[PDB]
RNA sequence: UUGAUUUGGUGAGAGG
DNA sequence: CCCTGTCTGGCGTCCTCTCACCTATGA
DNA sequence: TCATATTATTACGCCAGACAGGG
């Protein structure tokens, strides 16, 4: 459940921020293909977002390292397919 | 009174007012500088843009919303074109830049 | 209007501001059941194509 | 997309590549059928098809060639918008100019072709003949020409002649006016004059000279050639319900104007003669300027009836055109409204929302989920399910609602506390209930108000209204530091009668094991809610570093406060419970819970003490009765002693002792200190009326009235509502603004009569007429406030800076009124604050000021810290993170972005509301004596008596910070001296302000030098005394024989040499002004101390007045550099004063009107900065004079004294910064190695940033000078036309911007507020980021 | 491809 | 030629609800 | 029905901004 984001405007110290990693992360969730990496109490995809940032394992840079990692793994589906 | 989607104006691409017409409520001025007052910069743009006046962006975001994709393309209002007509019909030449 | 009972005290607050906490013995008697009326009106005037 | 909106002149050839076809025939519509007119004003050809892809008349009724035009149709193929946004052209027979660079005051083509304003019309209107390059004839070019001059000149220079008039000739006039040949001229005559009005007039000119080259604007493009018609679709034709059409204003304007336009063609056909044509043309001229803007000229056309039709000009201007109305402000789907209720069972993040309202606003949602689980199949299906009402929508309702927060928003939003995002709780009923804490954030009450809900739809927007705008997350205001969620009215009552006590109850002083048996002796009926007690409390002290330390002991304490400490969070000492808890010290009890714990036990901890407050005012049953209201037994007495004083006074005035105003002054003083005793008779008799006895004899304590705890909580009342209800009603006012006599001696237990009530209701009709027309300047004050902040972004982290305002208490003369911890609490220090012992380093030089620091200042009793100001940021475009200080309403400092402008004006303008509209010193503590600004001189007697006018007394305490200040006039009788100590209530300080003493610095004789009787001054020999005084004339009563005479008083030995002044080789001459009195005559020895003459002599305007900087009637006039100062020439218009400098150079002057009382002797050395004569003091000389930061505490100052007067808590970073938004633009003195010119008045950051980059190479910068412009004419002078065009008047601001040429680079709030994209502050800080680093 | 007119504008009164 | 009355333009609060009323002419 | 085209009331209160007048 949710009442306060204050600690997930903790670990991300600037709480405009908030809302574009959570969007992001949402969005990651939404259409969006992406499982979540939290148990889930019948939350929508917004509070499951600042459920992950509030444990500390979703922020600006480990969604820019799953992305580059998923860029990695359609750059080698590619090569791997044609090659 | 409540309203999600029904008939707007002519001239304006922006909903009818009251209650015996169907029409939303106006967010007027100070609300946008109470949006404005906090960092309500997403909330603002598609309260002046998708919920009220694009069409495009309002006809988008409602085949988003009913498909499941809570996400706006914005685009430009229609009253502001509808501005920049009625200040290119003195003669006045306003424009819109390099992109 | 009607001359009711009313007591003058804070009731868990309902009657938080000006607000007015109301038992349901005035709405079984009907003593506040007011009647509106409403003209609607119908034309079928010849603007145009017959 | 785009950057940049870039406005300009039309030229004929982009108004023909605009259009789409010629507008000829004026015939609108056929309005027998339903077709239009081919071609009239809604044509086919020239503009497109009324329906979609279809020729109107007949063929394509299909798909498949989009785009053929046959004849018989003459009719273009495409969309139904398609014709919305194509234009068409009207070929106007005869030229005719354009309104608005003809009257815009100034006008374009009045400042252009160098003719006055009145001559320009006449030959407009065909009234006036004008030259144009004659040949060689003796006459001018701008020289105009009559009927008379014309004909003579026909019949004279009928060969080489050229003379027109209208449009025609003065298009040829622009056309031919060589623009940079001009510039070279008109710059060397601005170097070749000295004329100051000239060169100002002179420079006017040049500067739209020269703009109009450096862009592509013609000077044929002023008058309009081919006149362009807004679109159909924006002018639209749709009939009402009926037969008829309701047709548009602007279809009568282009009309008019095209049947005009086709009767002057048809002349100019037939050659018709030559009044028949300019009446023609003339009427077309009149008929185009009506069209374009309607009214500025002569009175305005109308077709029904009498009221003037709305031309374009009028769609875009006003309250009601494009800016105001459809693009700052917009109506909005998803959203809802219908009446409040209270609802106090929720908890603060969640309202209660009807099921009727939240089924419509949400049906795209639970179409989506309809869809999703597969109950149905198209759309079709699932409108009908949800117009139905099935037995399934609601489970669908229930989860799309559960984490989508609404935004709630009542009608009148003033600060940003007014939009408030919860979650829906479904309710059964019509009516949101919203939760009562949230209330007082809104201004809500329940008496028939109203609330619109507005429904995040992305999720972005769902994301900033959980984590920015949610009601959790607003429990401060941003204001200030004071918390906004504080528990108003029923909670206070709960809490006040539950933790109180009474001297015997159930239970008195038995001893209990804990709280929880504290509430089941209460519960179970063996004790009462107050009744002093010793109980086993567990207070949890976290005095380690995050750990929190348990400690149990046994507080004397009662049983309601220890039920209510059942509720309070684990770190809060048991003793903020202790006490009896009004509603000052619940809201301190919530601020330090917010401090110690953070913010989710001050969300839960909020709402437990709602709970708490709501159930134990319903056990408390606490009514008011007729008996509550106890009337003094001591009244009547009162009332009588006040009749006979009132006789006796009378009694007084039949006899004639006394005057008629000492008379009215004793009847008002008699009543107001009758009306004072009654006030302290029913005070006592309701503050101790409970008198109970315990074990014995009696014992007293404070009363359990009703009136008496809803007046001492603080729920709902005070010492004067509760005093007109059992005490008199005081003295009510006339109208007239004077009091009346006679007070209402009847409160309102007792029943008023009717003259009593009739006075009563002079004095509330007054009060209602203010509140219902102060709400409109409160209003406009706001939004003034919010145009001129509109721009400012925190957009840095550090500006890297020492300067900074020098924040110390502020003093007014009583003790001393806000101390330093409520100016420095939360702001940057600027150099590192000192230890007042030596030379310490106390706190470092970067430090944010937050409560522990502001303790240790406490301590150590600092005087004054120089602190960090927004007036002071070097940020070019925006203010640094360290220079603004504290976030308020978050513990932090400011983030980079949030808006700091636009809540800073909000927090000045909202309390507009409850702002109003309409002899010697004493000291009261004891204390150490400092003086400052002092030069004194030990008269005779030993009491120092001073030379200095401008000495400032202040008291400092044995600490070392300053507690009183006075300021003591020249010549004062000091009982005291510098450094001293004195007693609590002695007299310090003495002078005659009647009197202006003219006391001097040495001793010796006195001498008459330029005093003669007969002509300087005259004989007026005492009447009831006897002993005479030679009275100084002034230079206006003598005559202009002797009127040059100048007396004056100059001091001698006992020989006659000049006794000199110590430390100079002058004598000391003191030259009498006029009106004076020679107190000491010839030949009398003198001191120091004595005389040589005798001289006799606001709450929400204010506020206004002090922002848009509007100067006072009689200003305090000031010196502009220091030196000797002298007078000048006798009353020409004014009276002449020269400064000379010491060292610096002379020729300043000033003409003083001379109905002032001036304060400056002809031997008295002046300074920048320093009085002349006296009263208020505009900005502008402040800002001239002595600097940035004088100007800016002096605005701080002076409006903190009309919100402290009143009673508001603001802090001054927001009017700090509206005072930076103030003096934003500057004016050149030395142009130096730049571009720029020599009087142009430029925006500060443009000249900082370029003499930078050109300081950081090897040439030297320029020199500025800052210039302080009102709000309303520093928003309307900005470098954003858009910004100044949704603010006043948009006709001077879009033909400035027009003739210049001027661009738009967006970059703040309302450009893009206007334009539909994100605002470069918020969420779309890192979007702006983005775009401006990949340009 | 399955349907339609107030906004426009004035005046008067009311709510917060 | 620098003060100066005098004249002309340009502001004047947001949100909402109910009702009625709408150019003359004319061979 | 289908082109023809504009006249006999006054009663705000500042507050800037521009303009002819005169010592
Ligand atoms: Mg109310
Ligand atoms: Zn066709
Ligand atoms: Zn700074």
């Amino acid at each position: 459940a949710r009442v306060t984001v204050q600690d997930a405007v903790e670990k991300i110290g600037n709480r405009f921020d908030l809302v574009l990693v959570a969007a992001r992360r949402a969005r990651q969730m939404q259409v969006g293909g992406k499982d979540p990496l939290v148990p889930e109490e019948n939350d929508k995809t917004t509070v499951i977002a600042l459920r992950e940032i509030e444990e500390g394992l979703i922020n600006n840079q480990i969604l820019d390292v799953r992305e580059r990692q998923e860029q990695q793994e359609q750059e080698a589906a590619e090569l791997q397919a044609v090659t | 009174h409540a309203r999600s989607t029904g008939s707007y104006s002519l001239v304006t691409q922006q909903p009818l007012g009251g209650k015996a017409q169907f029409g939303g409520q106006r967010f007027g001025e100070m609300e946008v500088w109470a949006l404005e007052a906090y960092g309500a910069a997403y909330t603002l743009q598609e309260m002046l843009t998708v919920k009220s006046d694009d069409v495009n962006g309002r006809t988008k975001m409602y085949k988003n919303i009913v498909d499941g994709n809570h996400q706006m393309e914005p685009g430009m209002p229609e009253s502001f074109n509808v501005l920049l007509k009625e200040i290119r019909s003195l003669g006045i030449n306003i424009e819109l830049e390099d992109e | 209007g009607q001359n009711m009972r009313v007591a003058f005290m804070p009731w868990n607050g309902y009657n938080f501001e000006d607000s007015i906490l109301v038992s349901e013995r005035v709405v079984q008697e009907d003593r506040f059941t007011t009647i509106h009326i409403q003209e609607l009106a119908c034309v079928s005037r010849d603007t145009k194509l017959g | 997309e785009f950057d940049a909106i870039k406005i300009a002149l039309a030229s004929p050839d982009m108004i023909r590549s605009w259009s789409f076809g010629e507008v000829k025939k004026p015939e609108t519509i056929n309005y027998r059928t339903f077709k239009p007119e081919r071609d009239g004003l809604f044509c086919a050809r020239i503009f497109g098809p009324v329906k979609d892809y279809e020729c109107l008349c007949g063929k394509y009724k299909r798909l498949k060639h989009r785009g053929v035009i046959c004849e018989k149709c003459g009719v273009e193929v495409t969309q139904t918008k398609v014709r919305r946004e194509r234009m068409g052209h009207i070929e106007l027979a005869s030229p005719t100019a354009h309104i608005w660079f003809l009257k815009s005051l100034p006008s374009r083509i009045g400042l252009l072709l160098d003719m006055p304003l009145r001559d320009i019309e006449r030959v407009l209107y065909f009234e006036s003949y004008v030259v144009i390059e004659g040949g060689m004839t003796n006459l001018e070019r701008q020289q105009i020409l009559t009927e008379e001059q014309y004909l003579d000149a026909l019949e004279e220079f009928g060969d080489e002649f050229d003379a027109k008039m209208g449009a025609e000739a003065i298009q040829a006039l622009l056309k031919s006016m060589d623009l940079e040949q001009e510039c070279e001229q008109l710059r060397e005559e601005l170097n070749e004059t000295n004329s100051e009005t000239k060169r100002k007039k002179l420079t006017k000119r040049i500067k739209l000279l020269e703009a109009f080259v450096q862009s592509g604007n013609k000077p044929e493009w002023m008058i309009l050639t081919v006149l362009p018609v807004l679109p159909p679709d924006l002018r639209p034709l749709v009939p009402l319900d009926g037969g008829r059409f309701a047709t548009s204003d602007l279809n009568d304007l282009y009309r008019r104007v095209i049947n005009r336009n086709n009767r002057l063609k048809r002349l100019l056909d037939l050659a018709a003669p030559d009044i028949i044509v300019r009446n023609e043309k003339r009427m077309l001229q009149e008929a185009v300027d009506a069209l374009l803007d309607n009214g500025r000229r002569g009175r305005a056309i109308t077709g029904s009836n009498k009221r003037p039709l709305k031309s374009l000009a009028d769609m875009i201007k006003g309250k009601q055109g494009r800016f105001r109305q459809n693009l700052l402000g917009k109506r909005v789907d998803y959203s809802g409204r219908s009446v409040i209720t209270v609802g106090p069972y929720l908890r603060l993040h969640q309202c209660g929302l009807p099921k009727k309202m939240a089924l419509e606003l949400f049906k795209p949602f639970i179409y989506g989920k309809l869809e999703l689980r597969g109950l149905a199949t198209t759309i079709k299906a699932a409108k009908k399910m949800v117009e139905r009402e099935e037995a399934v929508v609601w489970d669908i309702l229930d989860e799309v609602i559960r984490e989508h927060p609404v935004l709630l928003n009542r009608a009148p939003t003033l600060h940003r506390l007014g939009i408030q995002a919860f979650e829906p709780v479904l309710i059964e009923g019509k009516a949101i209930q919203l939760h009562p804490l949230v209330c007082a954030a809104y201004n809500a009450d329940f008496d028939g108000d109203q609330m619109a809900v507005h429904v995040p739809l992305t999720l972005e927007a769902q994301l900033e209204a959980r984590a920015l705008m949610m009601s959790t997350n607003n429990i401060l205001s941003p204001a200030n530091g004071e918390p906004i969620i504080v528990p108003s009215q029923d909670v206070v009552l709960g809490l006040y009668y539950m933790t109180r006590d009474c001297v015997n109850a159930k239970g008195e002083g038995m001893v209990l094991t804990g709280p929880k048996e504290a509430e089941r002796l209460y519960r179970s009926g063996l004790a009462s809610l107050h009744a002093r007690v010793k109980v086993r409390i567990t207070e949890y002290e976290k005095d380690a570093n995050g750990e929190l330390v348990a400690k149990t002991s046994l507080k004397d304490t009662t049983v309601g406060r220890a039920i209510l400490w059942m509720i309070v969070p684990k770190g809060l000492p048991y003793s903020i419970v202790n006490q009896a808890l009004g509603k000052k010290a619940i809201s301190k009890m919530l601020n330090t819970c917010y401090r110690i714990l953070g913010l989710k036990p001050t969300v839960i901890f909020a709402d437990q003490i709602m709970y708490t407050g709501f159930a134990y005012a319903a056990r408390s049953g606490a009514s008011v009765g007729i008996d509550d209201m106890v009337i003094p037994e001591k009244k009547h007495e009162i009332i009588s002693e006040a009749e006979a004083e009132v006789a006796e006074i009378q009694e007084q005035f039949q006899s004639g002792l006394v005057t008629a105003g000492e008379r009215y002054n004793k009847v008002i003083d008699i009543w107001a200190a009758a009306n004072d005793r009654v006030s302290k008779a029913m005070m006592d008799n309701l503050q101790t009326e409970t008198v109970i006895n315990r074990d014995g004899q009696e014992e007293k304590q404070v009363s359990f009235n009703s009136i008496y705890m809803m007046a001492d909580s603080g729920a709902r009342g005070s010492a004067a509502q509760i005093r007109q209800l059992a005490g008199m009603r005081g003295l009510m006012a006339k109208p007239d603004g004077s009091i009346i006599e006679t007070p209402i001696t009847a409160n309102f237990r007792e029943g008023l009569n009717v003259l009593q009530y009739f006075i009563s209701t002079h004095g509330a009709r007054k009060g209602l007429a203010d509140t219902a027309l102060k709400t409109a300047n409160s209003g406009y004050l706001t939004r003034r406030l919010v145009d001129v902040a509109q721009d400012l972004v925190v957009t840095e982290d550090d500006c890297g800076t020492h300067e900074g305002i020098m924040m110390t208490p502020v003093i007014e003369g009583g003790d001393v009124k806000e101390p330093l911890r409520d100016r420095v609490l939360g702001r940057v220090t600027a150099e590192d604050v000192l230890k007042p012992g030596t030379a310490d380093i106390l706190v470092p030089r970067n430090t944010l000021l937050h409560e522990q620091w502001c303790d240790l200042l406490e301590e150590n009793s600092v005087d004054a810290v120089k602190v960090r100001s927004v007036v002071s940021c070097d940020t070019d475009f925006g203010v640094c993170a360290h220079c603004y200080g504290r976030d308020l309403a978050r513990g932090h400092i400011i983030n980079k972005g949030e808006a700091i402008g636009v809540i800073a004006a909000q927090s000045i303008g909202e309390p507009g509301t409850q702002l109003t509209m309409r002899s010697s010193i004493q000291v009261k503590n004891k204390g150490s004596i400092k003086l400052s600004n002092v030069k004194s001189v030990v008269n005779s007697s030993g009491k120092l008596v001073i030379t200095s006018r401008n000495t400032e007394l202040k008291l400092i305490d044995e600490f070392g910070r300053t507690k009183e200040s006075y300021k003591v006039p020249y010549g004062a009788v000091l009982a005291k001296g510098d450094g001293e100590q004195v007693a609590g209530g002695e007299t310090v300080a003495n002078w005659d302000p009647h009197t202006m003493p003219v006391i001097t610095e040495v001793s010796g004789f006195v001498r008459f030098t330029d005093m003669i009787d007969g002509q300087t001054i005259t004989r007026q020999t005492d009447e009831l005394t006897g002993l005479s005084s030679l009275v100084v004339l002034d230079s206006a009563e003598r005559t202009a024989g002797g009127k040059d005479l100048r007396p004056a008083l100059k001091i001698v030995d006992a020989q006659g040499n000049d006794v000199l002044i110590p430390g100079t080789d002058m004598p000391a001459q003191y030259f009498l002004p006029g009106k004076a009195i020679v107190q000491l005559e010839d030949g009398v020895q003198i001191s120091s101390g004595d005389t040589l003459a005798r001289i006799p002599q606001g709450g929400l305007p204010r506020v206004a007045d002090l922002f848009e900087a509007r100067r006072p009637k009689e200003p305090a006039i000031l010196a502009e550099i220091s030196g000797i100062v002298s007078f000048g020439k006798e009353t020409k218009g004014k009276r002449r004063l020269v400064i000379t400098p010491v060292d610096g150079s002379d020729p300043y002057e000033e003409m003083i009107p001379k109905w002032r009382q001036l304060n400056v002797f002809e031997g008295e050395r002046v300074e920048r900065g320093d009085v002349i004569s006296d009263g208020p003091e505009a900005p502008h000389d402040i800002l001239r004079l002595r600097g940035v930061h004088a100007v800016t505490r002096y605005i701080v100052n002076e409006v903190q004294d009309v919100y402290r007067l009143q009673g508001v808590k603001i802090n001054d970073k927001h009017i700090e910064v509206i005072v930076r938004q103030m003096l934003r633009k500057a004016t050149i003195v030395n142009a130096g190695s730049s571009d720029f010119l020599e009087g142009e008045q430029v925006e500060y950051s443009r000249v900082k940033i370029a003499n930078r980059e050109l300081e950081a190479n090897g040439k030297v910068g320029a020199t500025y000078s800052r210039d302080l412009l009102g709000i309303t004419k520093a928003s309307l002078a900005t470098e954003s036309f858009i910004s100044a065009a949704s603010f006043q008047e948009t006709t001077r601001v879009l033909t400035e911007a027009a003739v210049a040429g001027k661009r738009d680079e967006l970059r703040g709030l309302k450009e893009n507020v206007i334009v539909g994209r994100l605002i470069p502050a918020g969420t779309g800080y890192a979007y702006h980021q983005d775009r401006m680093r990949r340009r």
